């Protein structure tokens, strides 16, 4: 039953091991 | 083929619909389509023929055109400007407004005489001054390490060159306020009683309920103004400028600055203009008041005819600029500009510190543990000349930043020279219109002038010879 | 030398929310702010002189 | 840590380096250019024989 | 739970599974206070983004 | 734009300036600082009245004689005639408007933006403040 | 690039890098000293008209 739907948001995931806080990194 | 873009947009909290510029390209060419790999943005999801229409500063996609003429909010460009719209909204773009047509009927012997007029008025914000600053080389460059020291002193005098200038900086700021504001040998002392013949002055007084002793006006400027850092017992960003970067306080605390304006107040509604020039000399309101209107070719009768509506009008502009200053979105912008410019220049400078700078890490202690010197002088000296580059153009902008504030600060020692102690006949420089009285108020790093003016009502034609 | 990381200043207790894969506590600076104990798995801090 | 260790003709020392392209350094050894660490060698005369 | 059918092209079936593809992007994400994740926004989307 | 001038069309010269930090962002910032100014500074000179004033039909004025600064209908600018030796006495070299040799040679990033007020609308503010100060 | 290698075009780039930024910084310190008198210059015309 192959079939086509929207993925929306999702796939966050941590991209280091170090502790932030109020913080607003940006990663690519 | 290529240029620039450019996104026009309403505020995010109002909505979500944008429009694009390309910049100075026809829609003729690449614009026309979009296909994978053939436009950096890689976004595709423009139609790139929906509603495209053609600009001299370059074609527009995502607005359409409306042949009306508005006052402009967003300007794009030779004329033409956008703004947001209800059809059941989109944003459009049009042609500018210059204002509203009318004509005058100039003829041989025609001369229009006003009958009436009108008390009003207006504001007025400076900038005064900025927040002080010192820093040192020794702990910015080449914090807690003694090699980095004995590396950098070879540089020769690229550090004292930056404290000399820093405090220079520093001693012209706290000057500024003493020049704008000591215009007043004697502080002088409200009246006992405030009566002043219908004239209602209890808003800009002091207070003395309030411990702060602060006018009501003076009380919402200083709430609507925020600040970031004022320096005091330092001891979350304000904290984390423990890598050098300090920020002393200013001399005159906001106390006797506040004893300055009073006194000013005072002596400008006791005394005229007199304790301008010498001592101080009493003289009741209305008679001030009388001659300031002499001063604009008025004969003093039509105030001592129409004095109770002089002062009903005065009443009445002086609750409504309360409101007026309060109910506004965004009217103090210049102070608040004033710090946030140094607010980001701060940070900025911090941030520059997390930067390789082509050396293999940005924390010296690992660099200097890990490696055997030879290297490590290499390494260190790549740093301390990225971060010296880094430094030195912090203080080139602050000297030009200093300076234009400079210049501020003696327009605004002037217009409180002329305008305040006397009344000036410079066309539009003391106020629109013809002008009367000026009073000075204080604010986080500025003043504020409320400036009260004459200006003509309905008129009526005759004819002259 | 918290398994490296020459350094000097103030150690106290915090109260930071180190997932267990958590390591290193950083701030805007790329200079760190918190470390956690490999002896003991404890939450530190660390403050300039 | 990790230790890769083979035997090579000794006249390619200087293929044996990060971003150095030779018969075995394009298909055979392949070293990227951000390693950190050394390398030891010596004569093999009595391994080899 | 596996019936079977000839399904594509932008339809709807129950498969109990799902599967995407990943690209290289740039992502701006903000922390809270508690260090947790909360939002994040690619810069690839749309021009507002 | 920086990228364009010093790593022009280089993937790997364009990776190793992510190096510097943020010596782009100040010089980005430092010259929209200026850009912005430009377009306030001829608002101050010239936007003086908030309406725009139209000069009378007959051009009479007691004896004196202002055809030389009013405005002539005649030329499609509808500019007075003293303007006109003002723009042939003055040689601009570029406006930067769809400049499509060495003008063109500054297509390395160095982009001229055309100003807001377009010298068109100029003349209606010089018209409006001169009409209203003769009658 | 095509003369060179990754090992040392990287350094014979950071040569010519560093060469263009410090001749850029220079057009823009000169632009702001030149605007700021154009600023005083505005400003008394504005005043005169
Ligand atoms: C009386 O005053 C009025 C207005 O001040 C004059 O009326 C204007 O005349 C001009 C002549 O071109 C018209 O363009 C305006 O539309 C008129 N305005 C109004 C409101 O009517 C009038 O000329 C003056 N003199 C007389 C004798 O009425
Ligand atoms: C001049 O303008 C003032 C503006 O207020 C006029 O004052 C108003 O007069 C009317 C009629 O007496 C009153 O009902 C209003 O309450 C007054 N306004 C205020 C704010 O008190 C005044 O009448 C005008 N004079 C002439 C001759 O037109
Ligand atoms: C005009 O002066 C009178 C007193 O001389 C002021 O009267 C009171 O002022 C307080 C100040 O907030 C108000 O809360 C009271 O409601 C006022 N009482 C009355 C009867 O009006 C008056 O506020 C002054 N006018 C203004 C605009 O402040
Ligand atoms: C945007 O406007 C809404 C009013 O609908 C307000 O609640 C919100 O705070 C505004 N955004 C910001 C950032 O203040
Ligand atoms: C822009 O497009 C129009 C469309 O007709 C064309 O006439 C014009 O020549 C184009 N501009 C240039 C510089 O080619
Ligand atoms: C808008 O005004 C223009 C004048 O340039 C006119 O040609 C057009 O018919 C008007 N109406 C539109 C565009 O719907
Ligand atoms: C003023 O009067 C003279 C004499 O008749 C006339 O020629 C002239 O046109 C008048 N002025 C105007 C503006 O009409
Ligand atoms: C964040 O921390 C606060 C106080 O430490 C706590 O009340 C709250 O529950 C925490 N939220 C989490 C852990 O999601």
């Amino acid at each position: 039953t192959q079939s086509y739907t929207n993925s929306f948001t999702r796939g966050v995931y941590y991209p280091d091991k170090v502790f932030r806080s109020s913080v607003l990194h940006s990663t690519q | 083929s290529f240029g620039g873009v450019s996104v026009i947009t309403p505020g995010t909290n109002t909505s979500n619909q944008v429009a694009v510029l390309y910049q100075g390209v026809n829609c003729t060419e690449v614009p026309v389509a979009i296909h994978a790999d053939q436009l950096t943005p890689t976004w595709r999801v423009y139609s790139t023929g929906s509603n495209v229409f053609q600009t001299r500063a370059g074609c527009l996609i995502g607005a359409e055109y409306v042949n009306n003429s508005y006052e402009c909010d967003i300007p794009i460009g030779a004329g033409i400007c956008a703004s947001y719209q209800t059809q059941s909204q989109s944003i459009i773009a049009y042609t500018m407004s210059l204002g509203a047509e009318n004509s005058v009927a100039y003829s041989n012997n025609s001369i229009a005489i006003p009958t009436n007029f009108t008390i009003s008025v207006t504001t007025e914000i400076l900038p005064v001054s900025m927040t002080k600053t010192s820093v040192d080389c020794t702990m910015y460059i080449c914090g807690d390490s003694t090699e980095c020291s004995n590396l950098l002193l070879q540089y020769g005098s690229f550090c004292t060159q930056l404290k000399r200038a820093l405090t220079g900086i520093a001693v012209e700021q706290d000057k500024n306020t003493q020049e704008v504001f000591a215009q007043v040998k004697q502080i002088y002392k409200t009246p006992p009683i405030k009566y002043f013949g219908g004239f209602n002055f209890s808003q800009i007084l002091p207070d003395p309920s309030k411990p702060s002793k602060r006018s009501p006006i003076e009380d919402l400027l200083f709430n609507k103004v925020t600040l970031a850092d004022a320096g005091f017992i330092k001891q979350l960003i304000c904290a984390q400028k423990f890598n050098g970067l300090t920020v002393l306080p200013p001399l005159l605390t906001d106390e006797m600055i506040a004893q300055y304006t009073s006194a000013l107040l005072a002596g400008t509604i006791t005394s005229g203009w007199t304790f301008g020039a010498g001592p101080a000399l009493q003289i009741p309101f209305p008679m001030q008041m009388a001659y300031r209107f002499n001063g604009i070719g008025v004969t003093q009768n039509v105030l001592y005819e129409n004095q109770k509506l002089i002062a009903n009008q005065f009443n009445s502009a002086i609750g409504k600029i309360q409101d007026s200053l309060s109910s506004t979105p965004s009217a103090l912008g210049k102070l608040q500009d004033v710090v946030n410019h140094n607010a980001q220049a701060l940070n900025t400078l911090v941030k520059q510190l997390s930067s390789k700078f082509g050396a293999i890490s940005s924390v010296l202690n690992d660099i200097l543990s890990r490696l055997d010197p030879p290297e490590a002088e290499v390494q260190i000296d790549r740093l301390i000349t990225g971060r010296l580059q880094s430094l030195q153009t912090y203080v080139t902008q602050q000297l030009i930043r200093a300076a234009e504030i400079r210049a501020s600060a003696n327009l605004a020692a002037t217009k409180m020279s002329e305008c305040v102690l006397g009344q000036s006949k410079r066309v539009d420089f003391c106020g629109k219109g013809y002008h009367l009285m000026s009073f000075p108020q204080s604010a986080p790093h500025g003043v504020v002038f409320l400036h009260v003016t004459y200006v003509p009502a309905q008129e009526k034609n005759f004819t002259t010879a | 030398n918290f398994n490296g990381l020459t350094g000097t200043g103030v150690l106290t207790e915090s109260n930071k929310k180190f997932l267990p894969f958590q390591q290193f506590g950083r701030d805007i600076a790329d200079t760190t702010d918190a470390v956690r104990d490999p002896q003991t798995l404890e939450i530190l801090d660390i403050t300039p002189c | 840590v990790y230790a890769d260790s083979f035997v090579i003709r000794g006249n390619e020392v200087s293929q044996i380096a990060p971003g150095q392209t030779g018969n075995i350094a394009d298909y055979n050894y392949k070293l990227p250019d951000d390693f950190t660490g050394c390398v030891i060698a010596w004569n093999s005369n009595k391994l080899d024989s | 739970l596996t019936p079977g059918d000839s399904s594509s092209s932008w339809t709807a079936g129950a498969a109990a599974y799902y599967v995407g593809y990943l690209q290289p992007r740039t992502f701006l994400l903000k922390y809270n206070e508690n260090g947790t994740i909360t939002d994040a926004v690619d810069c690839a989307l749309d021009p507002l983004s």
